[PDB]
RNA sequence: AGAGUGUAGCUUAAAAGCACCCAACUUACACUUAGGAGAUUCAAUUGACGCUCUGA
RNA sequence: ACCUCGGAGCAGAACCCAACCUCCGAGCAGUACAUGCUAAGACUUCACCAGUCAAAGCGAACCUCAAUUGAUCCA
């Protein structure tokens, strides 16, 4: 079983890797094109 | 040692060309394979027959194919078509030409 | 290889009707529509018309 | 013999040997989307179609969007799938935002333009809020098109327009008894002081909705047109009568219309005690009469026709002795 | 009596009067392809990237009524436009709107996934409880 | 020093559509479902903040 | 050697076309028991026989297959 805390900093700690891989990715494809 | 292929022809093809008045339940064209897809107010049948479901005037045209989502050979063509392609298909239509009914005065109550 | 087996209503109808079989599998019971009684009633194998 | 084609072929741009390279539709959705964009594009053959057919915004709304976000329980809810909206703070915007614009394609949709005005048409920039009182205690409203039986269209409706000399004029677009091209007018107030409706002047007295049983659903349309500047307007049937499009056109220098707002009646036992009392006639019944079945011209031998061919063309049913 | 005056035949030109009636025709073939034109008025959600689209379109196509997230009144309510609660949302949004038009039956015509899309059966659910019915009357011949 | 100049990656889009990413299904990809971020450089059509080119 | 049936060429495009011409096949199988009852209008192997499709309706639920067959009498 689980709780609603843990859930919703399961929740935010998607969204924040889902910004860090986002800014990793568009630093490889800038590095790629340049 | 070739035996058989004495077969007829199966007088198939067109029975109502474009323009050609139509009354519900004739029969447009019969065919062994799609070679024309039913359009609107068109219904087929077991045998991919294609009738008139109303009485009006016969149209061919060529109109874009979208097959159902469950025919899985025709999604499986469009899958592997190219971006940009559209497949298209000759569609039999037929205009109504009656209108469905009118109100007339009954009864003066 | 089938057989063909004449169906017979349990509905106390006189209503039969004839459908196809494995000759290897066991007696066959349907429920199928009863003109009769205008309802769905069980079926029963009851004779062997002919082997197809 | 190949006649060229007349324009450029389907599928001719993309065509080219590296097939391989190109990449390809890999969903039905996204060849859906492409097919429904291409058939809604014109061509040259026949086709389906043919035969059958500001900065200060953006930054408030911005920032709003920021504070929405950031309020944590609006992203628990989303996240958790069960956050809601407020439907009529919804409503309200709508109307005041976009509402003109649907209703203007609500209206192109029922035909009211191609038949009050021939096809001119116009945003209804003016909300129009018509209810109809239904007993003491609630009120019908009348959005667009929706449906008021005749018995609650009994009374005159309350209006309340919001705005700061206007004209009101609810027309039945349908329910002519004697002419297809023809309107009724069932009450017409003009030069409205504004908002408040009581002091209008009662150019033709309210009549409620009589569509004749059988006749089908009518359609009853609330035109609001603001009044430039005041100007003067000019139970029989016969005067009843009613041309909008004639009425427009002779008002409208002085006249923009700036509000609609429509609904759909059947016939009603209202619509009886209408038509024996307040009409003084015998009630209309109209019936829906499909075309005859069509049955080809009889042949002396109907060969492999089955038995009931003769039935198709005998007209009585009992029998017949002739000489006998 | 002048005002008994009355034609024999009455011409109403409702476009909406056969189609209530259930008695007007509803395109029946297209029986190769899809969507089915078997209709009077569809209900089309369109998914895009960011946004979410609910139109009832008449068979005909025009757009009789429209629900786009991209309107303020509705995005600025809702945290994202492009969720499950968004389609909800939107759902019941235009449900109040084609009650208040007059729509009361509409045909449906989801994909296989868009069905089992949870967005979807939430968007069909909340029509449902608006008072929409997503199955159009069968015509009377 | 001079020219082209200018919406998040692209758009003869007007704050949109395609793009793009992780999560689940896939060996994997793809599809699909769920979610994620995103811009009209700054001031009055004009001027100046950033990028490319032509030179030293 | 063949005799009946179907598909493809001959017969490029409405239909139809011979051959002791060229090639392939069939004499079922599978699933279902509403593969129930009715009925407009049509197709038709160049006749007839036979064979096909089918709106609406009642009653319900919410057929695949190219051929895959055989009349009458009589049992
Ligand atoms: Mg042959
Ligand atoms: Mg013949």
């Amino acid at each position: 079983e689980l709780t609603f805390e843990e859930t919703e900093r399961r929740a935010l700690l998607l969204k924040k890797w889902s910004l860090y891989k986002q800014q990793e990715r568009k630093m490889e494809r800038d590095t790629i094109r340049a | 040692k070739n035996l058989g292929g004495k077969s007829s022809g199966r007088r198939q093809g067109i029975k109502k060309m474009e323009g050609h008045y139509v009354h519900a339940g004739n029969i447009i064209a019969t065919q062994r394979h799609f070679r024309w897809h039913p359009g609107a107010h068109v219904g087929v049948g077991k045998n991919k027959c294609l009738y008139a479901l109303e009485e009006g005037i016969v149209r061919y045209t060529k109109e874009v194919y979208v097959p159902h989502p469950r025919n899985t050979e025709a999604v499986d063509l469009i899958t592997r078509l190219p971006k940009g392609a559209v497949l298209y298909k000759t569609f039999v239509h037929v205009v109504p030409a009656k209108p469905e009914g009118t109100f007339k005065l009954v009864a003066m109550l | 290889k089938n057989i063909l087996v004449r169906m017979v209503s349990e509905a106390g109808t006189g209503f039969c009707f004839n459908t196809k079989r494995n000759r290897l599998r066991e007696k066959l019971t349907l429920l199928h529509y009863d003109p009769v009684v205008k309802q769905r009633v069980l079926f029963v194998e009851k004779k062997k018309i002919r082997s197809l | 013999r190949r006649t060229p084609p007349l324009g450029p072929m389907p599928n001719s741009d993309i065509d080219l040997s590296n097939l391989e390279r190109l990449e390809k539709y890999r969903s039905f959705d996204r060849y859906r989307r492409r097919a429904e964009q291409e058939a809604q594009a014109p061509h040259w053959w026949r086709t389906y179609r043919e035969y059958f057919g500001r900065t200060q915004q953006l930054l408030e709304r911005k920032q709003a969007i920021q504070e929405l976000r950031a309020n944590v329980e609006e992203e628990r809810a989303a996240r958790l799938r069960t956050a809601s909206v407020p439907l009529d703070a919804v409503r309200a915007e709508w109307e005041r935002t976009c509402g003109p614009y649907h209703k203007q394609r609500l209206a192109e949709y029922y035909g009211l333009y191609r038949d009050l005005f021939h096809g001119a048409t116009f945003v209804p920039r003016v909300p129009l809020h018509v209810a109809y009182a239904v007993g003491e205690d609630d009120l019908m409203p009348v959005y667009c098109g929706n449906e008021v039986t005749p018995t609650e269209a009994a009374q005159a409706p309350e209006v309340t327009y919001e705005a700061e000399l206007w004209t009101l004029l609810l027309t039945s677009l349908d329910g002519h008894l004697l002419e297809p091209d023809a309107e009724y007018l069932h009450w017409l107030l003009t030069n409205i002081p504004g908002n408040r409706v009581a002091e209008g002047q009662v150019t033709c007295p309210y009549l409620p909705p009589f569509p004749a049983r059988g006749s089908g659903i009518h359609r009853l349309a609330f035109l609001l047109f603001k009044q430039d500047q005041p100007i003067d307007f000019s139970y029989q049937l016969a005067q009843r009568t009613f041309r909008t499009f004639d009425f427009y056109k002779k008002h409208q220098e002085t006249m923009t219309p700036a509000g609609l707002s429509f609904f759909q009646c059947r016939w009603d036992d209202s619509v009886t005690y209408i038509f024996h009392q307040l009409l003084d006639m015998r009630e209309p019944v109209f019936e829906f009469v499909r075309p005859p079945p069509y049955h080809p011209k009889q042949k002396r031998f109907p060969h492999r026709q089955p038995l009931r061919y003769l039935d198709r063309y005998r007209d009585s049913h009992e029998p017949t002795y002739g000489i006998y | 009596v002048e005002n008994e005056a009355v034609a024999p035949e009455f011409t109403n030109r409702n476009p909406r009067n056969l189609e209530l009636l259930s008695v007007a025709r509803k395109e029946r073939g297209w029986r190769t392809v899809f969507p089915s034109r078997e209709f009077w008025h569809r209900l089309r959600v369109i998914r895009t990237q960011h946004h979410v689209e609910a139109l009832v379109e008449h068979q005909n196509g025009k757009v009789v009524v429209s629900a786009s997230t991209r309107e303020w009144a509705i995005k600025k309510h809702l945290y994202s436009t492009r969720n499950v609660v968004a389609c909800e949302s939107i759902g019941r949004v235009l449900a109040q709107r084609c009650l208040e038009a007059g729509i009361n039956f509409m045909v449906y015509q989801p994909t296989p996934w868009e069905a089992a899309s949870d967005s979807m059966k939430r968007l069909q659910s909340a029509m449902t409880e608006g008072g929409v019915v997503l199955r159009e009357p069968q015509r009377i011949y």
